[PDB]
C-alpha cells in the first residue's frame, strides 16, 4: 500500500 | 506575506476547475 | 471526501499529510501556515477515549502531496515535529469543541510549486465570508465512502449552512467554535469530508484580494455524506487569539 519513504525521515 | 496564492494558479494567473463556483457562491 | 473529484496538480499546496511512523499510515490531514506550523485537528493527536495520545516522535508531516500511498521524490518534502500544541480548552470529552492544534517543524520547509501556505482570517475576513450559502473548499485522501480509500487527493466544494440548521440535524452541542457545511437533500448536489479528512482545511478564496483563507478545520460528522446531516469545522478565527499565542511565544 504505501512505499517506503527514505530511512533518514524515520 | 505571500500566503493563499498558488504558485500554479494565482501566481500564473491561471484558474483551477472549480474556483469559479465558489465566487459564484459569494452573492453578498 | 465522498463524492468530489481528484485535485489538480499544485491546487491545494497548502494540504498536509499527517503520517504515523509504525505502523506507516495516513493518521488525518492537516495544512501548511507558515514555512514552520501546521495546523490540524486536536482530536488527530489526542483522543484518549480511543487510546489516541501521539507524541512527536511517533510522526512525520508529508507536504506537497497529490499521491495518497507513492512517495513523490522531488515533490514531497518530509518534516519531522519539533513540539506539539493541543488547545487548552479542546473538548475531547464531550463534543471535540475547539478542535485544533498546532505542530511545529524541526526545520523550515522550502517553498515550491507544490508547497505554499495558506492564509489565516482576520475579524474582516471571517465576517464577510462565513455566511451560509458561500461555499468553501475541502481537501483529503480520507475513505471515499462511509463504508475505499483515494489514489489521489480529493477535492469538494461545499456551501456552509445557516446554524439552525446545523443544529437541528444532530443531538450533538454545537457551540459558536464549530459551523457546519453540506447540500441539504435532494438539492441535486452531494458532497462531504469522510475519515482520514479530518485536519484538513476548509479554505474560501477572497473576492476581495484573490488570497485562500482557511476558515475551518474538518473536525466530525455523523457518518459521511448522509442525507440531512452536514460536516462540522472548527471555526478557525475563533480560535486565532489562541493561535497567535502560541506562535508568537514559541515561534
Ligand atoms: C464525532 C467524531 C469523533 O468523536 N471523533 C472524530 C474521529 O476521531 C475520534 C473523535 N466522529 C466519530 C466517528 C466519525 N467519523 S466519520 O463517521 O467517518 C465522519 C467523519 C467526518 C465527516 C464530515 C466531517 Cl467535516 S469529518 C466522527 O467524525
Ligand atoms: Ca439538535
Ligand atoms: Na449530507
Amino acid at each position: 500500500d504505501f512505499e517506503e519513504i527514505p530511512e533518514e525521515y524515520l | 506575506a505571500d500566503c493563499g496564492l498558488r504558485p500554479l494558479f494565482e501566481k500564473k494567473s491561471l484558474e483551477d476547475k472549480t474556483e469559479r463556483e465558489l465566487l459564484e457562491s459569494y452573492i453578498d | 471526501i465522498v463524492e468530489g473529484s481528484d485535485a489538480e496538480i499544485g491546487m491545494s499546496p497548502w494540504q498536509v499529510m499527517l503520517f504515523r511512523k509504525s505502523p506507516q499510515e495516513l493518521l488525518c490531514g492537516a495544512s501548511l501556515i507558515s514555512d514552520r506550523w501546521v495546523l490540524t485537528a486536536a482530536h488527530c493527536l489526542l483522543y484518549p477515549p480511543w487510546d489516541k495520545n501521539f507524541t512527536e516522535n511517533d510522526l512525520l508531516v508529508r507536504i506537497g502531496k497529490h499521491s495518497r500511498t507513492r512517495y513523490e521524490r522531488n515533490i514531497e518534502k518530509i518534516s519531522m515535529l519539533e513540539k506539539i500544541y493541543i488547545h487548552p480548552r479542546y473538548n475531547w470529552r464531550e463534543n471535540l469543541d475547539r478542535d485544533i492544534a498546532l505542530m511545529k517543524l524541526k526545520k523550515p520547509v522550502a517553498f515550491s510549486d507544490y508547497i505554499h501556505p495558506v492564509c489565516l482570517p482576520d475579524r474582516e475576513t471571517a465576517a464577510s465570508l462565513l455566511q451560509a450559502g458561500y461555499k468553501g473548499r475541502v481537501t483529503g485522501w480520507g475513505n471515499l465512502k462511509e463504508t475505499g480509500q483515494p489514489s489521489v487527493l480529493q477535492v469538494v466544494n461545499l456551501p456552509i449552512v445557516e446554524r439552525p440548521v446545523c443544529k437541528d440535524s444532530t443531538r450533538i452541542r454545537i457551540t459558536d467554535n464549530m459551523f457546519c457545511a453540506g447540500y441539504k437533500p435532494d438539492e441535486g448536489k452531494r458532497g462531504d469530508a469522510c475519515e482520514g479528512d479530518s485536519g484538513g482545511p476548509f479554505v474560501m478564496k477572497s473576492p476581495f484580494n484573490n488570497r485562500w483563507y482557511q476558515m475551518g478545520i474538518v473536525s466530525w460528522g455523523e457518518g459521511c455524506d448522509r442525507d440531512g446531516k452536514y460536516g462540522f469545522y472548527t471555526h478557525v478565527f475563533r480560535l486565532k487569539k489562541w493561535i497567535q499565542k502560541v506562535i508568537d511565544q514559541f515561534g
